[PDB]
């Protein structure tokens, strides 16, 4: 079976943004287009399941855990509870001006635990094929770095595909992310066609994604940079215990502070 | 003693690659081989080891007008009661004597690896919470607002192979085997040529052999773009460049160095 | 006795398989191979060739030496210590020990073997809690009244379980024991 | 390590001691009290001795009188020069708990 | 307490005759090697830096199985091929501790050179005395921490604690597991560990330029076919196949961003969570680390967060992730 989980990067700010700017696409739009991709991929097959997480400055929330309109009730579920729990969140929110940038790391770190419970829990007779399909929406914060490449490590090592979906701006973070876990990378250009994209590009699982042509992956620019500066550089004077790239020999690193010996 | 000599008998034709690529050094003649190599049954044996004087017996019992077969036999050929008792302390002590020749860390600035080599109004805030706060009254729109047919064939153009965010020769076989031994002996001879570079090394004799080295470059790169003529001058297809940036990058550092020391001075 | 057992395993291939398995050394009357022997033995133990001392239980090299951690790990008792029983000077001193204080030849002479046995065997608890196994080859050990003139502290840890494990159980125990006492505290 | 035995009060050098420690002093001190002679066996090789000594010591200070000296008899001497190590250590640790000399000699013959 | 991140271990394997008793469920030798396999593996996914390599030694002699290498499948093919092994002789700890002093001598000084024995049969046949290598190893400074195995070996004893090492027993299969995931991690600096800055070089994947033009061909370095594109050296401009890798020619160490970022959770150990069994005014049903239940009297509490996570989220969170989802908020 496979168990997806929905990143969803719903960042106030920049969603608002759009509701100011009046543009075409909206967060109600992309909810219902995550919607649809959940119901999609459920609808595959029974012992398939999914959960959707959605981000924001101050915390991240999971969105998920009769035939009025002639519906299947479990995707009916599943539809109530989300657009309920979405507007519940977005309805109430504080507000901090010194804490704006999105918040992706920890969302990515409940995701990951989530499926080890789940990997615990279910069968060990049915072997279960995990996936994140994140989908950011906002520029990504400096400081969050090394949460997120610990997050990603913890992904390879447990074998779950990082499905990066951004949009609007190319995270080179999130692309990174993704390359080293080997999921798909996909910047959609085109916001108001976003789920024709889901259902072509991403909904098809690991088992078949290999046998089938998808756009070529993107490449990646594997920068190095001095902590001095914070520009790239090709070579690197780390030392044994910081492991930090520096910028130039010095007599001693300050992060540091050990007694270098010359020589 | 010819050590040189027997250590070249040695891997004359045990090891291919080796004597190949020392061989190839001097079949354009470039520099002398010197620079070379300069910079670069059991019981029996038990036994001898074992019983010191079944190594003098063997020494004046030494084959002559014998047999190997006669002297095996020899080995194995209360007043014996205590012998084998003394014969095996005496045996285990020779084997014995056989075997015995004769800082809590601390740092300042933890906030650099949060923000690791990775590079890079209040109204604003405000407008867009208030407005993205009254966006979503109205839900389950799916029915027609997400999808139009109209994109949805856009998109799938794009997907097409000649569309949007979807981009889209082993013919040479034997020449393959030449790139690779040309390879091979790019790599034996940078090596050292590379292997003291890095350092300053600001001594006399250690700098002697980087003089030697940098102008063993120009002898090589003398005969490599020779070789490369050769193998041009066949089809003018698929351009083989990359040995061309290892030579012109020595080149390079060679020159720039040069320059450095020159500066030092 | 030991000379009879050392000829007839030199004549089967026991002999040489302990030989490659472990170093083997053997005891003599004559004092000076004797420290020779002792000599190299503990230099044996502290190189991982490790070795196997043969020795007699009346022999001054029992009672003078003192076996401390790595050093005579496993102690072997090979029979029951017994004094031949055709020495003429026993015999007054036995049958004296009959007629006066009333102590039986034979509890006597079983105190005898037991109390020299004990004092063969209490080597390898010397001090500092240094693990190590005492394994006493011989049924009659396996008596009560043998048991019994035993030494409280080990006869207490000697339990019917382990009391007559074949060859191969005792072994496997052997083993397991170890590792048991490999791990620290 | 000053251990309050039933008799009185005894110095021991080492941290801690085994409960079959204890059973050794109490018995030990028993007989010396009855001034009687008697027997008693300890498993330790080493240990026994320190526990002896210690004791020994102590109950010569309380009762001076009632024993003159100590004379401690071991098989051999490469093992009686242990002893005198050991008894060389007890005299430091209890001198050092003082904190000056005292009138007490000690010797191997 | 300071680590060295950098290291280069030496797993020394002994092919003893003792090996071939299966003491352990499948035969000995067979279980140590596809444990070690795993070994191989996951060191290299929690240290990438670091290199290793394998000694096999039987018969009285050391045979290098593997040099020292960066790429973990190489050493894994070693193992899977040394599963045949004859298995057949007597280990010398001179030898493989000569072989293994030899290769490491030249090592730079900076990083931590290391060397399990994975210690099968007790007994050491070696030409010379042992205690004095035990010198010049402690000259040396090379770490040697032996892993017995169903014996408590003397000389090991002392060679593990004079060299500074650690001397373990295998009490079953499962704390083996347990013994050499331990191994793993990198092993604290001590007084006599020193540290160094070492030069780095950090490459770029290249491909070709545009459409084919000006294109750099070339098939490998260390049957490799032409590769359009690749990663390439700063200095070597030699062309490589896979990362991270120590420089053919300029000797330097070749490695990208991401796997230096995979070490940084040693030097940020996550503090261990207090277990309160009681709810302790936990009204929230929901685990906040798993957002489920919590079935079980137990519960887990950071010093900042002050968050509540279930017995798998925390176990996972110290385990494997190696950090703290909401505190990272
Ligand atoms: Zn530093
Ligand atoms: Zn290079
Ligand atoms: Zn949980
Ligand atoms: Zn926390």
């Amino acid at each position: 079976l496979n168990l997806l989980v929905i990143v969803v990067d719903a960042n106030p700010i920049w969603w608002g943004k759009q509701a100011l700017k009046e543009s075409q696409f909206t967060l109600s739009k992309c909810i219902d287009a995550v919607m649809v991709l959940g119901n999609s991929h459920l609808f595959m097959n029974r012992s398939n399941k999914l959960a959707v997480i959605a981000s924001h400055i101050q915390e991240s929330r999971f969105l998920y855990p009769g035939s009025k309109d002639g519906k299947y009730e479990l995707l009916t579920s599943a539809n109530e509870v989300i657009v309920e729990e979405i507007k519940d969140l977005m309805t109430k929110s504080d507000i901090k001006g010194q804490h704006t940038e999105t918040l992706l790391a920890g969302s990515l770190a409940k995701a990951l635990c989530y499926i080890h419970r789940m990997n615990k829990e279910v069968k060990d007779n049915q072997e279960m094929k995990s996936r994140i399909l994140v989908i950011k929406a906002a520029e990504d914060s400096a400081l969050q770095y090394m949460n997120f490449m610990n997050v990603i490590f913890a992904a390879q090592k447990q074998n779950i595909l990082i499905d990066a979906c951004v949009l609007d701006s190319d995270s080179g973070l999130l692309q990174q992310a993704c390359d080293i876990t080997g999921g798909l990378y996909l910047k959609v250009p085109q916001m108001p066609s976003l789920l024709q994209y889901l259902l072509w590009v991403f909904l098809p699982d690991q088992d078949q994604r290999s046998q089938l042509i998808l756009p070529p992956p993107v490449h990646v620019d594997y920068r190095a940079a001095c902590f001095c500066h914070r520009n790239l550089i090709e070579i690197g004077y780390v030392c044994s215990v910081c492991l930090s790239i520096f910028c130039n020999f010095s007599p001693i690193c300050t992060t540091c502070e050990t007694a270098f010996k010359i020589s | 003693a010819n050590k040189e000599l027997e250590e070249k008998n040695r891997m004359l034709q045990e090891d291919p690659v080796l004597f190949q690529l020392y061989k190839d050094l001097v079949v354009s003649q470039v520099i002398s081989a010197e620079e070379f190599w300069a910079n670069r049954s059991d019981i029996i044996e038990s036994i001898f080891r074992t019983y010191p004087a079944v190594k003098m017996k063997y020494a004046e019992n030494v084959p002559h007008n014998m047999t190997e077969k006669e002297f095996w036999t020899r080995f194995f050929q209360e007043n014996s009661n205590a012998a084998i008792i003394k014969r095996f302390n005496h045996h285990s002590a020779m084997v014995l004597a056989a075997g015995l020749r004769k800082i809590a860390l601390n740092l300042k600035k933890s906030d650099r690896y949060y923000h690791g080599p990775t590079p890079i109004t209040s109204q604003d805030i405000i407008n867009s919470f208030q407005s993205i706060r009254q966006e979503m009254e109205a839900y389950t729109p799916k029915l027609t607002q997400v999808l139009s047919s109209s994109a949805a064939s856009s998109t799938i153009t794009a997907l097409s192979p000649g569309g949007a965010l979807m981009q889209g020769q082993m013919v040479p076989n034997d020449i393959q085997s030449e790139l690779k031994h040309l390879y091979v002996a790019v790599g034996e001879l940078l090596r050292h040529f590379w292997s003291c570079f890095p350092v300053n090394t600001p001594f006399l004799e250690e700098k002697v052999v980087k003089m030697k080295s940098n102008l063993e470059r120009f002898q090589v790169t003398k005969l490599c773009p020779f070789q490369e003529k050769i193998r041009r001058q066949y089809l003018s297809t698929n351009l083989v460049s990359h040995i061309e940036e290892m030579l012109q990058t020595a080149y390079n550092k060679l020159h720039t160095w040069q320059s450095r020391r020159l500066m030092k001075k | 006795y030991m000379e009879s057992t050392v000829a007839s395993w030199y004549e089967q291939g026991i002999l040489e398989n302990i030989q490659r398995n472990k170093l083997l050394f053997i005891e003599t009357q004559d004092g000076a191979e004797t420290s020779v022997a002792l000599e190299k033995y503990q230099e044996a133990c502290e190189n991982g060739r490790g070795a196997i001392l043969l020795s007699v239980a009346r022999g001054k090299v029992s009672e003078g030496i003192d076996f401390v951690h790595h050093y005579g790990r496993a102690v072997i008792m090979f029979g029951v210590p017994y004094v031949y029983t055709q020495s003429r000077i026993l015999k007054a001193r036995l049958e004296y020990l009959r007629d006066q204080f009333q102590i039986r030849e034979n509890d006597f002479l079983t105190f005898d073997a037991m109390r020299h046995a004990a004092q063969c065997v209490g080597r390898a608890i010397r001090g500092k809690t240094d693990y190590g196994l005492m394994v006493f080859a011989d049924k009659r050990f396996a008596r009560g009244d043998k048991r019994g003139k035993l030494p409280r502290w080990i006869q207490e840890h000697l339990t019917d379980a382990n009391l007559n494990l074949t060859v191969d159980e005792g072994v496997q125990v052997a083993k397991y024991f170890l590792r048991q006492m490999a791990q620290p505290f | 390590m000053k251990l309050n035995v039933d008799g009185l009060l005894v110095y021991f050098p080492y941290d801690y001691i085994y409960p079959e420690q204890f059973s050794y002093m109490r018995e030990l001190k028993r007989t010396l009290d009855a001034k009687g002679h008697g027997v008693l066996e300890m498993p330790s090789g080493t240990g026994k001795t320190v526990s002896l000594l210690a004791l020994i010591m102590a109950y010569q200070r309380a009762y001076p009188l009632e024993v003159t000296k100590l004379i401690y008899c071991s098989r051999t001497v490469p093992e009686i020069e242990k002893v005198i190590e050991e008894l060389r250590k007890l005299l430091n640790f209890y001198e050092k708990q003082e904190g000056e000399k005292l009138p007490f000699l000690g010797l191997a013959l | 307490v300071r680590l060295g991140m950098m290291r280069h271990l030496y797993v020394v394997v002994d092919g003893s005759r003792t090996m071939e008793d299966q003491d352990l469920k499948p035969n000995r030798l067979t279980c140590t090697l596809k444990l070690l396999e795993y070994f191989v593996e996951e060191y290299f996914d929690q240290n990438p830096i670091s290199q290793i390599g394998i000694i096999v030694t039987k018969s009285k002699r050391a045979e290098k199985l593997t040099e020292l290498s960066g790429n973990p499948r190489k050493h894994i093919t070693s193992l899977k091929k040394a599963v045949d092994m004859t298995c057949h002789g007597e280990p010398s700890l001179y030898n493989s501790l000569s072989i293994a002093m030899q290769t490491l001598k030249h090592m730079p000084g900076h990083t931590s050179r290391e060397v399990l024995i994975i210690f099968s049969s007790l007994t050491t046949c070696d030409p010379s005395n042992i205690y004095d290598l035990i010198k010049t190893l402690k000259a040396a400074k090379i770490r040697v921490s032996v892993i017995g195995l169903s014996a408590e070996v003397r000389v090991c004893t002392v060679l593990a604690r004079e060299t500074g090492g650690t001397y373990h027993v295998i009490l079953d299969e499962s704390h083996y597991k347990e013994l050499l995931t331990h191994h793993v991690s990198p092993p604290p600096a001590s007084s006599s560990s020193e540290c160094s800055l070492i030069r780095m070089g950090f490459p770029q994947h290249t491909i070709a330029s545009l459409s084919d033009q000006d294109a750099k061909p070339s098939f490998s370095m260390a049957e490799p076919g032409l590769t359009l594109g690749g990663y390439f050296c700063p200095q070597c401009r030699a062309k490589y196949c896979e990362l991270p890798v120590e420089c053919k020619i300029c000797g330097l160490t070749l490695v990208s961003a991401p796997h230096l970022a995979r070490s940084y959770h040693h030097l940020f150990p996550l503090d261990a969570f207090q277990e309160i069994p009681l709810e302790e005014y936990n009204g929230e049903r929901f685990c906040y680390g798993c957002q489920g239940e919590l079935k079980d009297q137990h519960v887990y509490v950071c010093a900042v967060c002050q968050n509540v996570f279930c017995v798998d989220c925390d176990v996972f969170v110290h385990d494997s992730l190696h950090c703290c989802p909401g505190c990272i908020h």
